[PDB]
C-alpha cells in the first residue's frame, strides 16, 4: 500500500497509510546505533546521512520493498524547493518508488484535526513553528520559526535539577532528564502564582526512581522548565513565547481570515504534550487579541503524532489518490516536477 | 491377577515409558519447582505471595483514573461503551476522513487566494 | 466471616475464599462464549455454589464475581441486582477475569491471552485498565479444540460422539496433546520416526494410539482454518491488539504477554507463541511470554488475592451503597 | 550379576534379591566390638529411627552384617538398590551413595524412595502412599513416578509407639509388662490380637455389652493372659494420637490434608488410589475404616478407593525387587565409572 514517513527533528514515525497511529518510530541508524543529527532544526542538512536513514526505515524498520510501495513524506514549514527536489530525486532514483507525494508536517496536522483552515503550532524537538493554513494553504510570509524545542527543553530542565544538587550530564543521564521531563513536568497556568503556591507547600513536589534504584525529588522545576517555551530568555533568547508567536503570526495574516484562525487553534508536536499547555496558551492568546474575539485551542491527545496521522488520513482520501508523483510523470518531467504537484 | 512378580513387571515398564517428564510436570502446576527447597514449598509460596501482595496493594493506591489515561491517549475518548467503542472509533476516522474528503476535493485555486488579497503574486 | 471469589466461566465455576492459593470448589451451558445468557439458569449455578460447594451463608460473605472482557453495562447491573436482591450479600464487587489474570502475575500492565473453554480473548491493560477499543475475542476456545480432536481421531478409525466419549477424548487431549515449535516440520518428524506416539488406555481396559493428532489439535488456535474459520490465529490476534493500543504503550506490551485460561496449558504453546509474536513484531523489539504454572486457575487467583487486599476493602459495594444508588453503581465501583 | 534389593527401616533391614518375591533376610535395625541385628539382640541403639540414617558408622556396620551375613554375598560382585524416606536430605543420599562406592566397591547403585516402590509393586505410578513402619508414618502423594514433597506428611508416630501403648493399657488389666524380653512378648500380642475398629465408641459399647470380643494369649512361661478392649484401642491410636499425648491428626486426616495439599486436578486420582504399604497397615480392618474416615472428610462426589495388598508388610522391597528387575531399569543404575567421574552429586542427577 502506500507509505507515511514523517522525518522529525529526532524521531522518524513511519507507517502504512489507513490505519491510524504508525508502526516505527526511532531517533532521527537510529536505536540500534544508541547501541555504539542529519535533519537539526527541521531541514535535511546531510543527505548521505539522510538517505542511510530512510534505508534504515524502509527496510528494517518497516521491512518493505521500496520499489512496491508509493511514498509520502513530510517536510517542515519553508523547506527550499532545491530540498524538496532533492527528496524526490532519492526516492526516484535511489528507492525506484512507485510514485511519491511530500507534505508540509504543520498542514497534516491540521487535516488530522480534520481541518483545511486553522493556524497549527508544531513544536517538535529541534524546532518549533507557527503556520497558518487557509484552505489547505500554508501562507509562507506568517509563517514562524523558533528554533527553540523539545531538546533545548530537555536540557534546561537538566541546567535546572542542578540547583537541586543532582548532576545529569552523559548522554543517558541526558535520556533520564528526559523521562524526568515527560512523567513530571507540566505547564503552569499563572507562573509567578505558581511559584507563589511552590513555597507555598502541599503536592508539588514528585518523587522520581532512577534506573538504579535511587529515588530523587524534584519540586518547581516541574513547571519552570516546560515554562521556557513562553520565556524564551529562560535560556536566554531574545525571541517572544510561542504564544506570542502565534499572536504575531496570525495578525502577519490577511484581517478577513484572523477570526477564523484564532478560532481554529490547533497544536501538535511532542512538546505540546505538557499538561495545562493548553490552558495556559489560551489565556496568553486572549490577553493579545481583541476583546471581542472567540478563540479556541485545539490539543487531540494523540498530538505527539498528529502529522503522521494526518499524513495517513490524507493518503487514504480518494482526491489525493490523483496528486502522487508517478515514476513515469518524474521521468518526463524530473525533480521540478514537485514543485506542480506537491502544494 | 494376584500381581505376580513377572506381570507386576510387565506394567510398570509400560507405565514408566508412558510417563512425561517432571520439568514438564511442574511445567503444569503438578510439581512444584526443581530447586526450590522440598520442605519448605508451603513458607516458600506465602512469601512469594505477600510479595505479589505488597506489590498490588501498592500499585494499587497510585491507580490513575480513567480520565487521566484518556489524557494521554491510552483509552479512546470516551463514551459510549467498551463493546461499541472498538467499531464507533472505526466509523469516527471513517467519517472524518470523508468529510476531508470533498473539503481538500474543493480547494481553491491559488490565484483565489491571491484576489482574496491573501498571499503576493 | 471473609470474602468468596466465583469466577464463571463458559466451562467451569472456580469458586473459593478469599486468602487461599486455589479454588475450592470448581464444577461445570448458561454462558457459553463467556457472557450470562440465562438469568434463571445462572441464579441456580450461583444457588449451588454458594450452598452445595462451598456450604456457606450467602449474607454473611461479600462476593467478588468475575465477568468477561466487554461484559455489557446491563449485564454487570444485573449480576449485581441478583447478588444484591436474590441472595442480601453485605457487599460484593465485579471484576474483568483477563485483569484479575494479570494481576495474579504481579502486573498491572501487560497484554493478557485468555483462552477458556467457550471463548478466547486478547486484552492488553494498563494499570488497571482493560483497553476495549484493543480487546479481541475470538469464539474458538477449548470446547472445540476437543471437538476436533474428535474428528480427527476418526481418521485413525477410531469413533467418539457420546457425551460420555466427548469426555474421554477431552482427557485424551488434556493428557497428551501439545502445542508444536515448528508445525510443518513437527509433521515431517512425526512421519520420519516414531517416538512421537503414544498409547492410550480407555475406561474399559482397551488401548488406543494416538499419533501427530496430538500436535494438530491444539495447532487449531494457530490456524483456526483447521476447523473452518476465516479468523486469524491467537498469536495473530495477539499482534492486532497489541497495535490497536496507543504507539507509546506497544513496548510495556511485547513485554508483558501474559497467558491464562485451561486452554494455554498446552506444552510448548509459550515457546511458539514467541516464535510467532516475535516474527510478526519490530526486529529491535523486548518480546517476554509469561506462562504461569498456575494459569488454568490465574484469574481466581488473583480474584482471591485482590478481595484479601486491606486497601481492596475500601471499594467493595455495600448492600447500603447498593440500595442508595441502585445496580448503577457497579459502573463507578468496579472498573 | 544379580542385583541386590535393600529396604533400610526403622525397625527393620529387609534384603535380598532382584526378582525374588519377599526379601530374603529380615532382621532388627540396631546396631567381639560390635554386635548388629538379631546377634545385637540376644547380648547383652537404633541409627535410623524415625525414618532418617542419623549414624554413619552403626549404619555401615549394619549394612556390613547384610551384604555378608545375611545376604552372604560379594559386595563388590552385585549393583546395589537401597531404599531412602521421604524427604531424605540430599546429603543424605550423597552419604549413602559415597559408602557403597567407596566402602564396598558396589560395581553400580540407585536410591529409591520406600513409598514410591511400594506404589510401584502395586502396579501404579500415580496414587497416594500411607507408609507406617516401625519409626515413622508418612503419606506420599506421587504422580507418574514423582514423589510431590511440598505435600508429603511425616508423623513420628508409627509401631514402636503402638507397641508401647498396648503394654501402657494392658497395665489397666493388672499385667506388667517393662522387660525388653517383655516388651516383645506384647508386640507379639499387638500383631496376633489387635485390630482397627469400624465405628470406635460403638466397639466400645459392643465391647461391654457382650463377651465373643475377649480373647486368650499364651505367654512364654504358659501362664495364660486374656485381652479385652485392649485389642481394638491400641490400633485406634493411628487415627487419634492423643491417645499417647499427640497433638497430631489421626492418620486418615493426614491423608486427607496431604491430597489437598496437592493439584486440584490430581485430588480425583489420589482418593481412588490410596495404598497402603509398612507393617502398621497389617492391622484387620484398617483399611475399611480409613474407606470411611477418607470418605466422610472428602467431597460427596469422590471416587474413593483404598489398596491394601495382602502382604505390604514388605510392599516396598517387593518393589525395590520389581524395580531392579527390569530391563528397562538396567540403563539407569550408577555405575562405578559414573560415580569416579561426577562424585556422590550424582545421584541427584539419576535417582529420583
Ligand atoms: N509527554 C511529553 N511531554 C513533553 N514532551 C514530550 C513528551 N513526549 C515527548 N516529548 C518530547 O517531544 C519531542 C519530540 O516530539 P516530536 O516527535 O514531534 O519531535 P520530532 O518529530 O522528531 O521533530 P519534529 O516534530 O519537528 O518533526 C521529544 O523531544 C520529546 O522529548
Ligand atoms: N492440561 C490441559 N491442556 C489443554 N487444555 C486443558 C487442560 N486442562 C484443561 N483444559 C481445557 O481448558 C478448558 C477450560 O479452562 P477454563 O477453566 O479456563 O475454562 P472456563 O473457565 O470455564 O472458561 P473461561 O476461562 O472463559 O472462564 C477446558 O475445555 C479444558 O478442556
Ligand atoms: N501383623 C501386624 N500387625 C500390626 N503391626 C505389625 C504386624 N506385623 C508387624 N507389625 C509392625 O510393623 C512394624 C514394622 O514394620 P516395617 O517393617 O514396615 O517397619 P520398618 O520397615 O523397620 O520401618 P519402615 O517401614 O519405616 O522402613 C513393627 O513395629 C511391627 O511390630
Ligand atoms: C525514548 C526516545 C525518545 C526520543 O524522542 O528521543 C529522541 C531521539 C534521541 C536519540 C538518542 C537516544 C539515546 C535514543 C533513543 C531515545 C528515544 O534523542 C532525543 O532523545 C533528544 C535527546 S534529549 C531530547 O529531549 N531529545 C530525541
Ligand atoms: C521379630 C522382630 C520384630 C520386629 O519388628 O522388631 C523390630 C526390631 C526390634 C529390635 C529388638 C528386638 C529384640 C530384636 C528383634 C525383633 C524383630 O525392635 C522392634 O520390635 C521395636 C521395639 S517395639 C516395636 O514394636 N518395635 C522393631
Ligand atoms: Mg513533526
Ligand atoms: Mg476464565
Ligand atoms: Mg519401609
Amino acid at each position: 500500500t502506500a507509505l507515511v514517513c514523517d522525518n522529525g527533528s529526532g524521531l522518524v514515525k513511519a507507517g502504512f497509510a489507513g490505519d491510524d497511529a504508525p508502526r516505527a518510530v526511532f531517533p532521527s541508524v537510529g536505536d540500534e546505533a544508541q547501541s555504539k543529527y542529519p535533519i537539526e532544526h527541521g531541514i535535511i542538512t546531510n543527505w548521505d546521512d539522510m538517505e542511510k536513514i530512510w534505508h534504515h526505515t524502509f527496510y528494517n524498520e518497516l521491512r518493505v520493498a521500496p520499489e512496491e510501495h508509493p511514498t509520502l513524506l513530510t517536510e517542515a514549514p519553508l523547506n527550499p524547493k532545491a530540498n524538496r527536489e532533492k527528496m524526490t530525486q532519492i526516492m526516484f532514483e535511489t528507492f525506484n518508488v512507485p510514485a511519491m507525494y511530500v507534505a508540509i508536517q504543520a498542514v497534516l496536522s491540521l487535516y488530522a484535526s480534520g481541518r483545511t483552515t486553522g493556524i497549527v503550532l508544531d513544536s517538535g524537538d529541534g524546532v518549533t513553528h507557527n503556520v497558518p493554513i487557509y484552505e489547505g494553504y500554508a501562507l509562507p510570509h506568517a509563517i514562524m520559526r523558533l528554533d527553540l524545542a523539545g531538546r533545548d527543553l530537555t536540557d534546561y530542565l537538566m541546567k535546572i535539577l542542578t540547583e537541586r544538587g543532582y548532576s545529569f550530564v552523559t548522554t543517558a543521564e541526558r535520556e533520564i532528564v528526559r523521562d524526568i521531563k515527560e512523567k513530571l513536568c507540566y505547564v503552569a497556568l499563572d507562573f509567578e502564582n505558581e511559584m507563589a503556591t511552590a513555597a507555598s507547600s502541599s503536592s508539588l513536589e514528585k518523587s522520581y526512581e532512577l534506573p538504579d534504584g535511587q529515588v530523587i525529588t524534584i519540586g518547581n522545576e516541574r513547571f519552570r522548565c516546560p515554562e521556557t517555551l513562553f520565556q524564551p530568555s529562560f535560556i536566554g533568547m531574545e525571541s517572544a513565547g510561542i504564544h506570542e508567536t502565534t499572536y504575531n503570526s496570525i495578525m502577519k495574516c490577511d484581517i478577513d481570515i484572523r477570526k477564523d484562525l484564532y478560532a481554529n487553534n490547533v497544536m501538535s508536536g511532542g512538546t505540546t504534550m505538557y499538561p495545562g499547555i493548553a490552558d495556559r496558551m489560551q489565556k496568553e492568546i486572549t490577553a493579545l487579541a481583541p476583546s471581542t474575539m472567540k478563540i479556541k485551542i485545539i490539543a487531540p491527545p494523540e498530538r505527539k503524532y498528529s502529522v503522521w496521522i494526518g499524513g495517513s488520513i490524507l493518503a487514504s482520501l480518494s482526491t489525493f489518490q490523483q496528486m502522487w508523483i508517478t515514476k513515469q510523470e518524474y521521468d518526463e518531467a524530473g525533480p521540478s516536477i514537485v514543485h506542480r504537484k506537491c502544494f | 491377577a494376584p500381581g505376580s512378580l513377572s506381570e507386576r513387571k510387565n506394567v510398570l515398564q509400560l507405565k514408566l515409558q508412558q510417563r512425561r517428564t517432571r520439568e514438564e510436570l511442574v511445567s503444569q502446576g503438578i510439581m512444584p519447582p526443581l530447586k526450590s527447597p522440598a520442605a519448605f514449598h508451603e513458607q516458600r509460596e506465602s512469601l512469594e505471595r505477600a510479595r505479589t501482595e505488597d506489590y498490588l496493594k501498592r500499585k494499587i493506591r497510585s491507580r490513575p483514573e480513567r480520565a487521566e489515561l484518556v489524557r494521554m491517549h491510552i483509552l479512546e475518548e470516551t463514551s459510549a461503551e467498551p463493546s461499541l467503542q472498538a467499531k464507533q472509533l472505526k466509523l469516527k476516522r471513517a467519517r472524518l476522513a470523508d468529510d476531508l474528503n470533498e473539503k481538500i476535493a474543493q480547494r481553491p485555486e491559488r490565484m483565489e487566494l491571491v484576489e482574496k488579497n491573501i498571499l503576493p503574486v
